[PDB]
């Protein structure tokens, strides 16, 4: 009881709750006063007095231990979530009245397991809807903001698998053979079909996207530079795959769960691209807006010489050896 | 419509942004331009905003009359002026600036000539000077996650500042689901103090929208994947998680006038208010506004002519259509002896946690 | 507040009105999904307590006792208690009763005939069961100017005066006729009205011990469906089978302090002195028996 004075729940409709908890506890707090007393006791064997009173005090207890099971059927009525609710049992999991609380607390263990099974079936019926969507890549996806089409579904689906998760963890932790029951039984028996469904698209996934990481990889090496239009208007060739790729490792990393072969190799260096991409754009530009401002025939070799200076280079571009470093900065001297 | 901000006076023009988040899927030389509304002629829109990118969020400065500043899908800030619009007067240089688009920009009002505050998903928040983008930004602080030896760098989703909380503390939410605190000092050049939900309050996606309550700054919200939560400006741990929802949450404030209600939006679609006041178990009402998805809500914080405060919710939809919803005269207004009980209930929940 | 009107119709609806409107629709409605009782409401009660917004107690024949509380467009249930042995489904209640002097216990009359004893506390329990009626017990109510003391008016044509620490009657008022309803005397304690069959009878325990001071016959052609007692005047109200609504003021020959007229100038003795003469009455009986 000195325990429940502590307690302080705070959940839903409140102070009422409280209010009542603590007219309880000052109901006890008169009965303790009642039993210090200690009038004759003295643990005497030969007196029968004591007896008669444990018999007061029981009573008392007993009465008190109604209350109880009522205020905690109240505040379990109120908060309205699984999580919200096996809150409530941890206050109260050092303040169990032995069998009293426990014939309370088997009904409520029914109550839980129906809860989570409609949470856990809804989830499935979102995946279900979603599954569809995240394959297809229709705008309005389950896939949240920019995220890559690949990593976006790992994410959503271990999102989803780590929210059924939590429950299953709390409820290997209830006694009173919880387990034995067969409609927890049958809880589980869901979760399993569910937890493979979702492993099992997870799995189409990765092996899609290492066939397509063989792929990307060829297009780098081969991209060089690309110069179109009449007018030569070159401009960085840089793969929009390699640019999602690059993405798409980061996300790895960071879930963890599992990594690609020999792709680490593009994403440590990946932010050294970064810099060059955006060093090399910085001259691209440059020669773009040089081409357009003449009118020219009056400095041809000028320009010529820019064009005959760059005219290698592109041809040099592999990003399989960058030295752009140098070539930028020799340009950069001269546009 | 990616993000919405009001006019600092009052409630008379509503400045949006329109970007793709979707990635690669934004066409090659789409109209990359952000416009501003009145609210005498919505047909079309007053003034246009031309960028040299597509604007991802902009905000109103209450400090510079007609000021809007933006964050550009490149990492490029701009900031052009209200009456005159056109061409963008402040540009911050291609390569210092962070690479990946602004996920929140924010203004510090609390400075003589205004600064402003930039976070991305690239994870580094900057503290960016208006009168000089000079080199780059002032203050560079990448968001670290644990401390110890695993220094992982993860996005930051959301920014929240405040007057009442001070110049001091700035609330960062990141990619992971936790929320971090940045502490600026004029010692160290900066400091990352709290980790909210490094262990139970972690949300299950990024948090996309977080603000705190102008009645009382000490509660703040966070309204991550399904579920909103509320913290506690100490606390590690959430006080009150409110359910689960159709779909996830895209945005989510307070009413500035009223401390008890705050209205989330779905991306499903339909936009749903939580009145704490009445009931804490259920909705107080729910209502559609698009059959396209929700990506931004704002209130009118101030009231001017007929529009008091906290009446008119601005609210950004995928398709890209801008709704303004006056709210019943019951949910702006102050029901009696409202932020006696609010105060009373979170000081209640700031026990239960503790205990 | 006078004004807000709680009522109770088959279907087990709860309707709620104001006498204030113009419009006359009501106010508030309970429905399916704010989990009204089936059959019917029998007895509907408003709580005195106003701490926590307007609290409406209902009784249904289903058997849940439905506490109601006014929100601004919507009303949240409350399940009280529950009437509930091998029999099927939930035991009927056709009245229930609150305690003036301890809010917390309240009476309930069943169909079965058992009248119960119960606490707002512990909802999955009862503090007493009383196994002296054999058919529905119509109306319970406990007597004003003292506690654990009450009526009831079953279709077993007798009138019973149980006291709560007693598991049966101290008194029982056999009447040929079928009793339709017992109501206590607000005024003076030891005074009730019973109506059967075209006949309202008083008793007063003070001026006779089984005997009716006073029996009439209000209305000649109807039966009688109920009878109401006015708490200012000594006015009685009696109802009829056709709808028609009878009043009927008593004689003065019954009253309080009547031993003699404003002797020892007690004002304490007009809520004491009648706590007092029902237990000195009460005794007698425990004596006879």
């Amino acid at each position: 009881f000195n325990k429940l004075e502590k307690i302080e729940l705070g959940g839903t409709k409140g102070k009422t709750l409280t209010e009542s908890i603590a007219q309880i506890f000052k109901e006890f707090e008169e009965a303790v006063q009642a039993f210090t007393s200690v009038s004759y006791d003295i643990m005497n064997i030969a007196e029968k007095k004591f007896d008669d009173d444990f018999y007061e005090f029981r009573s008392k207890i007993k009465e008190l231990e109604r209350r109880l099971a009522s205020v905690i059927t109240q505040g379990f009525d109120d908060y309205d979530t699984i999580y919200g609710r096996f809150k409530l049992l941890d206050n109260f999991e050092g303040l169990l009245t032995r069998p009293i609380i426990a014939d309370e607390l088997e009904k409520k263990h029914i109550v839980l397991l129906e809860m989570y099974k409609q949470d856990l079936k809804q989830v499935q019926s979102i995946f279900l809807e979603g599954k569809q969507f995240v394959d297809s890549m229709h705008e309005n996806a389950p896939l949240f903001l920019n995220m890559p089409p690949i990593a976006g579904a790992l994410t959503w689906c271990k999102s989803l698998r780590d929210r059924i998760q939590e429950p299953i963890e709390k409820l290997a932790q209830l006694g009173q053979g919880i387990t034995e029951r067969e409609e927890y039984k049958d809880v589980q028996k869901l979760y399993t079909s569910i937890t493979k469904s979702i492993k099992d698209y997870e799995d189409q996934k990765i092996l899609s996207w290492e066939k397509e990481v063989e792929d990307s990889s060829q297009d780098k090496l081969k991209q060089t530079l690309l110069c179109k239009d009449e007018n030569d208007l070159i401009k960085v060739n840089f793969d929009p795959s390699l640019v999602r790729l690059l993405k798409e490792v980061k996300y790895f990393l960071l879930l963890r769960l599992e990594v690609p072969t020999t792709a680490k190799d593009i994403y440590t260096k990946a932010e050294t691209y970064r810099t060059q991409i955006v060093a090399l754009d910085m001259i691209v530009d440059n020669y773009n807006h040089i081409k357009t401002c003449l009118l020219e025939p009056l400095v041809k070799k000028k320009i010529q010489d820019m064009e005959e200076e760059v005219k290698p280079g592109i041809e040099e571009i592999r990003w399989k050896s960058t030295n752009i470093d140098q070539f930028i900065s020799k340009s950069k001297s001269i546009v | 419509v990616s993000e919405i901000s009001w006019h600092p006076e009052g409630p008379t023009k509503v400045a949006v942004s329109y970007a793709i988040m979707r990635f690669q899927q934004m066409p090659e030389k789409m109209p990359t331009q952000a416009y501003v509304w009145d609210l005498l002629n919505p047909n079309s829109p007053e003034i246009k905003l031309m960028s040299p990118s597509a604007v991802t969020n902009i905000s109103y400065n209450q400090k510079i009359p007609d000021q809007i500043g933006g964050g550009c899908y490149n990492g490029l800030l701009a900031v052009w002026d209200g009456r005159k619009g056109e061409n963008p007067i402040m540009i911050s240089p291609v390569e210092n600036s962070h690479y990946e688009p602004v996920t929140h920009f924010h203004w510090l009002m609390s400075k003589t000539g205004s600064e402003c505050v930039t976070t991305s998903t690239d994870g580094k928040v900057m503290w960016w000077d208006t009168r000089k983008f000079e080199a780059g930004p002032v203050e560079k602080l990448n968001i670290i996650e644990g401390l110890g030896e695993n220094e992982e760098i993860i996005g930051g989703t959301a920014l929240e500042y405040n007057v009442e909380a001070g110049p001091s503390k700035f609330l960062i939410g990141t990619e992971s689901g936790s929320i971090l605190t940045a502490n600026k000092k004029l010692k160290k050049p900066v400091e990352i103090t709290t980790r909210y939900g490094l262990d139970q309050g972690r949300h299950l996606g990024p948090v996309y929208s977080i603000n705190r309550s102008n009645q009382n700054p000490k509660y703040f919200l966070s309204v991550g994947d399904w579920s909103c939560k509320i913290w506690v400006e100490d606390l590690k741990t959430p006080i009150i998680r409110t359910k689960y929802h159709g779909s996830y949450l895209s945005d989510g404030c307070w009413s500035p006038t009223r401390s008890g209600a705050f209205f989330l939006v779905r991306r499903d679609g339909w936009m749903d208010v939580w009145d704490y006041y009445y009931r804490q178990n259920e909705i107080a009402f729910s209502h559609k506004v698009s059959d396209s998805p929700l990506t931004c809500i704002k209130i009118n914080q101030t009231g001017g002519a007929y529009h008091n405060s906290g009446k008119l919710c601005a609210i950004g939809d995928q398709d890209g259509t801008v709704t303004i919803l006056e709210l019943c005269d019951s949910l702006y207004t102050m029901q009696p002896k409202e932020k006696d009980i609010i105060n009373e209930m979170f000081e209640r929940e700031y026990r239960k946690e503790k205990n | 507040s006078a004004a807000l009107l709680a009522v109770g119709l088959y279907d087990g609806t709860v309707l709620v009105y104001d006498i204030r409107n113009k419009h006359k629709k009501p106010i508030y409605q309970s429905t399916v999904r704010n989990q009204k009782h089936t059959d019917p409401v029998w007895q509907v009660k408003w709580n005195p307590d106003t701490s926590k917004n307007y609290n409406f107690y209902s009784i249904s024949s289903d058997g849940r006792v439905m506490n109601w509380i006014l929100m601004k467009n919507k009303l949240e249930p409350e399940e009280v208690i529950l009437l509930r042995s091998t029999l099927i489904g939930l035991a009927c209640g056709l009245c229930f009763d609150f305690n003036k002097f301890e809010p917390h216990i309240f009476l309930v009359g069943t169909e079965e005939g058992k009248i119960h004893k119960c606490s707002r506390a512990y909802s999955g329990q009862y503090q007493e069961t009383y196994n002296g009626h054999l058919l529905a017990v119509y109306k319970v109510k406990w007597n004003n100017f003292h506690p654990r003391t009450f009526i009831s008016a079953s279709a077993d044509w007798t009138v019973r005066i149980w006291d709560s620490k007693y598991t049966s009657q101290i008194i029982c008022f056999d009447l040929s006729m079928m009793v339709v309803d017992a109501v206590w005397a607000p005024y003076s304690s030891t005074v009730f009205a019973c109506a059967t069959m075209d006949k309202v009878q008083v008793y007063d325990l003070n001026v006779d011990k089984l005997n009716k001071l006073a029996e009439q016959k209000i209305v000649k052609q109807p039966k009688l469906t109920n009878l109401s007692f006015n708490y200012k005047d000594p006015i009685l109200l009696v109802g009829d089978s056709h709808g028609g609504v009878t009043l009927v003021k008593l004689s003065p020959n019954l009253c309080k302090s009547g031993p003699e007229i404003k002797q020892t100038e007690d004002k304490k003795a007009m809520e004491e002195f009648k706590n007092v003469k029902i237990e000195d009455y009460e005794r007698e009986k425990m004596e006879n028996l």
